[PDB]
């Protein structure tokens, strides 16, 4: 008989060597799920000790345990209060750090003072610890803390001596602040912004976020008050912990919208957030993507700040996959007219590598990039002849379909090519491609004497088709059929037979249909309906809401610069 | 701000927890488990949202760690304090792997509650942390190639060929599913090239595929020229290829499956008389992507005396040659569907059958590995020649092939 | 009485040490000092002696059973097998039996302590060893002994503990080499086996007899008439009879339950005498089920309704005699009423096999009731499939809408592993059994509504098929289809029922306003900047027929086509429908297009290819 | 989890 | 045909385990902490039989001791969930108020009682009152 009954044993031994070693297992079995508790008394009374081993031994005790049992934590308060008189500060801190993770509503009335001393207290690490213990009972008190003064008290600590109690005071009032955005409890006027905007150059790491955060809410409203306030935080772009390098970018992307373009100074600001923003792709693999979601927004908003910068966000064989696909995307959107040589150059290679997916969205890009760069249209049908000519399939079928809607948005203008892609029927197999070819040749077929065995060959295999290319298909062979009547007399009558009596998809039955009834009673119409030009077809959004932009250039730093969806879509 | 932290091993089993928020709980931790940890098709990215919940996380070694947090904090922040816990942790003990925390639970979880206080980072650096840190710190931490092989120009194939197993229940209960692998490389490059290949996850560390009623096992086992130095950096399996065709790695995992298509049969037996079988197959890979060459093959009674299907895709016939329904497609896309519907006149009899049913076999061929393996990149680095990596001709092909795939009827 | 003699302090210290360990590598210290102890006691001078060679093999039995594997000790152990003391022997036999080798030396050295003790004619010996055969069972010893096992099985004076092992033994041979196990003379005189006093001696040649009979059924064809003949003594003679093998009040059970199941290797006994007996037993099992019971502890209930079962299996199985079918249908229905889980399971199983019984009438269709409440209130995700399989196997055009509805509610609340199956199950119990084609669209569109994600295209094709060629709901169809869509969410399977329904029909609400022909397009079109392609293409069709039909709002559809969303849409297939549409909204007659738009044939019913008909005498087509 | 509770009984 | 037969605890550590077929160890082990996976997470609500992989699992709990036998799927459920508990009943019998510890100190000898009771995959004997008779007619052997 033992286990549990034998460690309480162990403990209440007065030879508090065998207490110290005893206390020690105990601790362990927590870590390993075994259900404690029995012993929660005995620990509490080891308390009452010296040794700094044993009693920092205790506190992981208790405190993993006031997050999970904070009812049968608050029985030992008086042990608590006790040790916030202790005289080794590190007791004193102690015993608050661990005081404020009870979250219990009847805790309120116990820690009120002596937290209201360690406030004041002279040790730093006990006044750091009792900052961030105001936040940690403003949760389970709110208008408690805003009463017993505790409120002035932090406002107070942020002119505080050591950064490491300035840093915890600034983070603690703010994170009060948001919960409460009307009540202006941190308010920022003009006088008490050059208050913080001196701990800004102190603070240690933590604690300038802390401070930047807090500036991105202030608006100067006056033009030279932006100016002085920019010049200020321009230094901490360089403080490595891109943290605070794109903290500090949050704040200048925002007042930078002061001054239009005189005095070179916004000229300058510009010409200086490049560097900064550049070398933070220099980072580790997690904080090269963290800055890339918000250079995506960046160069949407100010294109000219990262403008020469393009060679940059190249791809490196090494990147992980998403950084390889946030530095595409930039690429595209930093696609000069005049630098599409060296970009396609740059595609050209990745879809000639060995990342299977990653190829794929690096042909699409170019033609992404002949939307965007609207006077290279060419060299981007260029390069994806030549990477069709590699008859390598995963590439020709991204291509063949890039290539079909960029002679849909740029007139034929290419009639030339075609009867040369009409090389590669072979293995055209995933969908979206022979949708594409099939269309090709529909549009374009009084290029190719081919058409005829061009598009049989597909109607051979008709009910077992893409529902996609089964539709592209009966738009085809009727195209033909009004451009070359008698050459194929038969098969629109096979189509609309099998679209009209075999398929049983009623979209396509309709179809079916609708070019029989068409054709057969009204000819000069159906020419006039079913061919006709198509204008050149638009592309899709590219950019984002000029509103919506600009509210989470606001939120440079956060979460809401990574998704890139507004604060109330995660909560 | 930072509301939770957890740390993994390889498996996912927790070894380290710290909340710091009401916000968490039993929730996001599964969550992350079982939707980061353990991605199937879904591509890894450093945060991700789970139920309006935010998932910071970096991998160290075979060991992932997590910060959980509800609130929209500055993204930036929990890496560079990510990144801080991680050095002050191997400060105290080195490489931080799965058996360095198991031997540290003490000093790590006094560790966070100093360099962490509810939730807001407070600067580490191992400044003055010994007058913090009342706690100990337990440390602890060929294949060969002729001389001056010369080639035209330099290319290299690389064949991943898998080849995925599955028993699956008739209502879709995974019963036993495993892929086994093969890395093939055929190399005509020159000189003495070392050659490095970086993969995605999905791995972590032999019989020639065979048993039956025999279980599964997860393995792996390299070539002789395979320098594993890095393999807990991603990949950077770095080699030195001997000449020609090779079997670079040789593997099979039994978790993450991509199993590529589900089989729903829908029997129903009308009396003794006749049965009516309707199956479905779903496809659910990418939809960017064709399977090939499918055979579905529908058992059918030994008293079948009359048949009757029909097909949507497809042509069906039946072989008593072999008793059963043989459905063969041409090819699908991903995402899309199929039915094939019979009915099955049998002869009267007297009993005697059982039947047994036998499971509904499946014959496929996909251009990606059922492992979820991805060739991430395969750089050449040849420092005689000199030849730029970019003038090395590269292809690769993936070939997941069916093994028994047996649905249960 | 005799004496008791047993124990050995070594292994129980080296495991009190071991359960201890302050740690999970103090464990694997601890091994590696007795490991290291224990050898060099073999690796040394003086062998030791019978005690401690046992006890230090008994050691390693142990560290190997932790995880540990074990280089060493093999050797001692095949010095245990020779012994002439039984706990020796015990030590290593199972030293042996549970870690094995490749190694040809040990191998045949082990087949020779073996082939000494079934010599020895002594019977613990010659289990000991008949026992190591049947845990091994590898290819090297049913090489060596697949021949005497025979030999020793049938003679007549085998010890019946014998008998029973060698049965057993054998029966791990030809599972083993079928090859090597002939069919021999001893055939005949093992079924005879099933006569013998013993009972435990009959349980074991039935599992033998069992599954020879398989792949031999010739052979064994005459152990029918004794199983019966047996089988029938066994249910017979009360609690004071059989007196060691009543378990509970259950003559048997198991002995009962393996005859059942040997039965079922066989069609009906061919003889009338012996088909009658075995009628009359069965009439007699399923007397005793309705009786009062002898007792109530869950044992006795257990072991009488696993012979229950197993005798209703053997009549689904025969499938002869109506009336035995339906008292087993009316006891398979008395289990799921009784407030249970595990009846309510098996009871689900054996029903749901019953349906495929050509002679019960049906008795199935009886408990309609009992098994709707059975899915209706039971937790436990296996039993609630169970049932549901049940009532698609029992689904007639008569309790179809009685049953379409609770399957209906088993899928608001389902695992989503179970929605795509249900949805099919439910599709086809209505597109089959419907009489009132309202209530066809009615359900189908439930599916479509709350569990939307599961409908295939075959599903919702199937009904927009359907409502073109039934006239006696295109309006009920128009009407609740109008309706439907003024949800918010909606699956997007309703947008494409929806928009077709209403631009073939729907004409045919556009009277009443509170659907007007304006009305509906701004019903339609507010879904459309948000479906996929697939369904705006198909919206698209539904706009031009609007524009035949109501010519009041071809003034509004018509600048929805012309407007750059849709003339300069990115999508071929949207591009040119918007253009196309537009075009003949313009060009066309206003008699030419009525005509182009007319209202679309009926669907073809689509129809079998016949892949085997019985032609030249034979299966094949 | 103390292993010596009866089986039975 | 039984598969194999196992006994752990609600900790999953393995206290007995006939296997009744060619098991590697790699296989022996993923297989015994499936069976933990599996029938550890089950609630009395549920039912005592589970698919697993290609047989199912017959099982009771009996203190902190879980038996579990793995069957072929056609097998008679209740007719193995009463052969498991009287396997149990035989060793209260032979050990006397048998608990999980007696299962430890005496392994080795748990085996003899197994396979008095089953052998080769199939049942063997039935009868509480042979078994007791035998296995005490032993223990009386040198």
């Amino acid at each position: 008989k033992g286990e549990i009954f034998e460690l309480k044993a162990e403990l209440n031994n007065e030879k508090k060597e065998k207490r110290k070693e005893a206390v020690k297992k105990v601790i362990a079995a927590m870590t390993v799920g075994k259900d404690v508790s029995s012993l929660f008394p005995d620990v509490v009374n080891c308390m009452q000790t010296d040794n700094l081993e044993l009693k920092k031994l205790v506190y992981l005790y208790l405190m993993n345990y006031a997050k999970s049992q904070p009812d049968m934590a608050i029985m030992a308060v008086n042990s608590f209060v006790k040790d916030c008189e202790d005289p080794n500060p590190l007791i004193r801190a102690l015993a608050v750090r661990t005081m404020g993770c009870i979250r219990v509503d009847k805790i309120t009335e116990y820690l009120c003072e002596p937290l209201r001393k360690c406030l004041k207290d002279e040790d730093p690490y006990v006044r750091k610890t009792a900052a961030v213990c105001v936040a940690k009972l403003h949760d389970i008190n709110a208008q408690m803390v805003e009463d017993q003064g505790f409120l002035d008290s932090l406002r107070d600590l942020i002119a505080d001596s050591n950064p490491m109690v300035v840093a915890n005071a600034v983070a603690a009032l703010s994170e009060i602040s948001e919960s409460h955005p009307n009540s202006n409890l941190l308010d920022l006027n003009p006088q008490n912004i050059n208050k913080l905007l001196t701990a800004l150059n102190e603070c240690t790491e933590w604690g300038q976020i802390f401070i930047l955060d807090c500036l991105s809410n202030y608006n100067p409203k006056d033009d030279r008050e932006a100016q002085s306030i920019c010049e200020r935080v321009t230094p901490r772009l360089s403080h490595a912990n891109s943290a605070v390098v794109l903290s500090a970018v949050k704040v200048l992307m925002k007042f930078l919208e002061l001054l239009p373009k005189d005095s070179d100074y916004y000229n300058m600001l510009l010409k200086k957030l490049a560097p900064p923003l550049v070398t933070l792709l220099s980072g580790e693999p997690e904080v090269q993507y963290v800055a890339l979601r918000n250079i995506n927004l960046i160069v949407q908003k100010r294109p000219e700040i990262l403008k020469q910068e393009i060679k940059v966000f190249f791809v490196k064989y090494n990147d992980p996959i998403y950084v390889k696909l946030e530095k595409l995307d930039i690429m595209i959107r930093l696609a000069s007219q005049a630098n599409i040589a060296q970009v396609l150059a740059e595609l050209k290679e990745y879809a000639t590598e060995v990342d299977v997916d990653f190829v794929r969205k690096a042909v699409r890009a170019i033609g992404r990039c002949a939307i965007k760069v609207e006077q290279s249209a060419e060299r981007c049908v260029s390069t994806l002849l030549d990477l069709i000519q590699t008859k390598v399939n995963y590439v020709v079928q991204e291509a063949i379909v890039v290539i079909r809607d960029i002679f849909r948005k740029y007139p034929n203008k290419y009639e030339s090519i075609i009867a040369t892609l009409c090389e590669n029927l072979d293995s055209l197999d995933e969908p979206d491609a022979r949708a594409a070819m099939i269309w090709i040749v529909g549009e374009y077929a009084e290029r190719i004497d081919n058409a005829d065995e061009l598009l049989e060959s597909f109607l051979e295999g008709f009910h077992d088709e893409s529902t996609q290319v089964q539709l592209t298909l009966l738009t085809a062979i009727v195209k033909l059929f009004l451009k070359k009547p008698s050459e194929t007399q038969e098969l629109v009558q096979q189509v609309l037979s099998l679209a009209t009596q075999d398929s049983d998809n009623p979209d396509l039955r309709d179809r079916g249909y609708i070019y029989w009834r068409l054709l057969s009673t009204d000819p000069v119409t159906a020419k006039e309906v079913v061919l006709s030009e198509k204008p050149l077809i638009s592309e899709e959004t590219d950019l984002i809401e000029p509103t919506l932009l600009d509210e989470l250039i606001c939120h440079i730093g956060s979460l809401a610069s990574v998704y890139h969806k507004p604060p109330n879509a995660f909560v | 701000m930072i509301g939770g932290l957890f740390i993994y091993n390889h498996k996912g089993e927790v070894l380290i927890s710290r909340v710091y928020r009401d916000d968490i709980g039993r929730n996001a931790v599964d969550a992350f488990r079982v939707n980061v940890i353990h991605a199937r098709q879904q591509v890894r990215s450093p945060v991700t949202n789970i139920a309006r919940t935010s998932f910071f996380h970096v991998k160290r070694s075979n060991i992932w760690l997590a910060a959980v947090t509800k609130q929209n904090v500055n993204a930036a922040m929990v890496f560079e304090f990510l990144y801080k816990m991680c050095d002050v942790m191997a400060a105290y003990f080195g490489k931080i792997s799965e058996e360095n925390i198991k031997n540290n639970f003490v000093l790590i979880y006094e560790l966070l509650d100093e360099i962490l206080d509810f939730g807001y980072p407070q600067n580490s650096e191992t400044g003055a942390l010994k007058t913090f840190i009342t706690q100990q710190g337990i440390k602890s931490q060929i294949g060969w190639r002729r001389e001056g092989i010369k080639y035209r120009r330099n290319e290299l194939f690389l064949d991943v060929l898998e080849s995925v197993n599955l028993l699956m229940s008739p209502q879709g209960q995974v019963l036993s599913a495993h892929v086994s692998g093969r890395v093939v490389m055929k190399s005509y490059l020159s000189g003495m090239p070392e050659c490095k290949f970086g993969m995605n996850d999905k791995i972590v560390i032999e019989t020639s595929k065979s048993g039956k009623q025999s279980i599964a096992i997860d393995d792996c086992t390299f070539h002789q020229c395979v320098r594993l130095s890095k393999f807990d950096s991603e990949r950077s399996i770095s080699f030195i290829p001997p000449d020609g065709e090779f079997e670079l790695m040789r593997y099979r995992t039994t978790k993450d499956i991509i199993l590529p298509f589900r089989v729903i049969p829908l029997v129903r037996e009308v009396g003794r008389t006749k049965l009516e079988v309707k199956v479905v197959i779903k496809s659910n890979f990418k939809p960017s992507l064709l399977a090939q060459k499918i055979e579905v093959r529908i058992p059918t009674p030994l008293n079948t005396s009359g048949v009757q299907v029909i097909c949507m895709k497809g042509k069906a016939k039946y072989k008593a040659s072999e008793n059963a329904i043989v459905w063969k497609i041409k090819r699908m896309a991903g995402m899309k569907e199929s039915q094939i519907s019979a009915e099955i006149e049998l002869l009267p009899t007297n009993d005697k059958k059982k039947w047994a049913r036998p499971p509904i076999s499946m014959n496929f061929e996909v251009p990606f590995a059922p492992s979820g393996l991805k060739v991430r990149y395969l750089k050449v680095f040849e420092p005689k020649l000199n030849y730029s990596d970019h003038d090395v001709i590269k292809w690769v092909r993936y070939i997941g092939r069916s093994g028994i795939y047996e649905t249960r009827c | 009485a005799v004496s008791k003699g047993d124990g050995m302090r070594g292994l129980a210290v080296f495991i009190s040490d071991i359960r201890n360990c302050k740690s999970k590598e103090a464990e694997i210290k601890r091994i590696n000092k007795e490991l290291a102890n224990i050898r060099s006691k073999f690796k040394g001078d003086k062998a030791l002696d019978g005690y401690s060679k046992k006890k230090y093999v008994c050691k390693l039995l142990f560290i190997f059973l932790l995880g540990h594997d074990i280089d060493f000790g093999h050797m001692e152990a095949v010095n245990l097998l020779s012994s002439n003391r039984y706990t020796e022997k015990q030590i290593g036999y199972l030293f042996i039996s549970v870690l094995v080798n490749s190694n040809s030396e040990l191998i045949r050295l082990i087949n020779n302590a073996i082939k000494n003790d079934l010599a020895s004619r002594n019977p613990t010996f010659m289990g000991l060893a008949l026992h190591c055969i049947a845990n091994v069972g590898s290819r090297e010893m049913a090489e060596a002994f697949a021949g005497e096992i025979p030999k020793i099985l049938v003679a007549g004076d085998t010890m019946d503990s014998v008998k029973q092992s060698a049965a057993l033994c054998l029966l791990r041979l030809y599972r083993t080499s079928p090859d090597l196990v002939p069919m021999g003379d001893w055939t005949s005189r093992v079924v005879h086996l099933l006569n013998d006093q013993h009972l435990g001696v009959v349980t074991a040649a039935t599992s033998l007899i069992t599954t020879l009979a398989q792949k031999n059924p010739e052979e064994f064809k005459t152990s029918v008439s004794l199983a019966v003949s047996r089988l029938s003594r066994i249910v017979t003679s009360a609690s004071t009879d059989l007196q060691d093998y009543t378990y509970y009040f259950v003559p048997a059970p198991w002995l009962s339950v393996k005859l059942l199941r040997l039965l079922q290797c066989y069609p009906p006994p061919e003889d009338p005498a012996v088909r009658g007996r075995l009628t009359e037993c069965l009439e007699t099992i399923l007397n005793k089920a309705q009786e009062p019971p002898k007792s109530k502890k869950v044992q006795h209930s257990n072991a009488k309704n696993a012979v229950l079962f197993e005798a209703i299996s053997l009549i689904i199985h025969h499938d002869s005699e109506p009336n035995l079918l339906v008292r087993a249908c009316n006891q398979l229905g008395q289990f799921l009423q009784h407030r249970e889980t595990n009846l309510r399971y098996l009871a689900l199983e054996s029903m749901c096999t019953l349906a495929s019984s050509e002679f019960s009438h049906e008795a199935v269709k009886t408990h309609i009731e009992t098994v709707i409440n059975a899915l209706k209130t039971e937790r436990d995700v296996s039993v609630r499939q169970r049932a549901v399989d049940l009532l698609y196997a029992m689904c007639d055009r008569s309790n179809a809408q009685q049953i379409v509805a609770e399957m209906l509610s088993y899928l608001e609340t389902a695992d989503y592993s179970i929605r795509e199956e249900i949805v099919l199950k439910v599709a086809i119990l209505a597109e089959k059994y419907a009489v009132d084609y309202t209530w066809y669209v009615d359900t189908i569109l439930n599916l479509i509504r709350i569990a939307g994600d599961y409908v295939s295209e075959e599903v919702w094709y199937r009904v927009i098929q359907i409502v073109i060629n039934r006239d006696d709901v295109q309006g009920y169809a128009a009407k609740t289809v109008f309706e439907a869509l003024q949800a918010p969410a909606c699956h997007e399977n309703l947008v494409k029922v929806g928009g077709y329904i209403l631009g073939e029909f729907g004409n045919l609400i556009a009277g009443d306003p509170r659907s007007s022909p304006l009305i509906q397009f701004n019903l339609l079109h507010s879904k459309f900047h948000l479906c996929s392609v697939p369904t705006r293409a198909l919206l698209l069709s539904t706009y031009i027929k609007f524009v035949n039909l109501f010519p009041e709002v071809k003034a509004t559809i018509q600048d929805v086509l012309r407007s750059d969303s849709q003339l300069k849409n990115a999508d071929v297939e949207l591009q040119q429908r918007a253009v196309e549409y537009l075009r003949l909204s313009t060009v066309a007659s206003t008699d030419i297009l009525a005509t182009v738009l007319e209202e679309m044939p009926p669907f073809p019913e689509r129809e079998s290819s016949i892949l085997a008909k019985l032609k030249k005498k034979k299966g094949g087509s | 989890m103390s292993e010596i509770k009866r089986l039975l009984s | 045909m039984i598969r194999f037969i196992l006994i752990q605890n609600r900790a999953g550590k393995t206290r007995l385990a006939k296997w009744y077929m060619q098991f590697d160890d790699d296989e022996k082990q993923k297989l015994i902490e499936e069976v933990h996976a599996v029938v550890t997470v089950r609630d009395a609500k549920h039912t005592n039989f589970v698919e697993f992989r290609n047989f199912k699992i017959i099982y009771r709990r009996y203190a902190g001791l879980y038996f579990c036998i793995c069957v072929d799927v056609n097998d008679n459920n209740l007719a193995y969930l009463e052969a498991i508990h009287n396997f149990v009943e035989v060793l209260n019998e032979y050990f006397h108020n048998v608990c999980e510890l007696d299962l430890v100190f005496n392994f080795y000898k748990v085996y003899t009682v197994v396979d008095e009771m089953f052998l080769a995959g199939e049942i063997r004997e039935t009868s509480q009152t042979k078994v007791l008779k035998q296995l005490l007619m032993l223990q009386s052997l040198e």
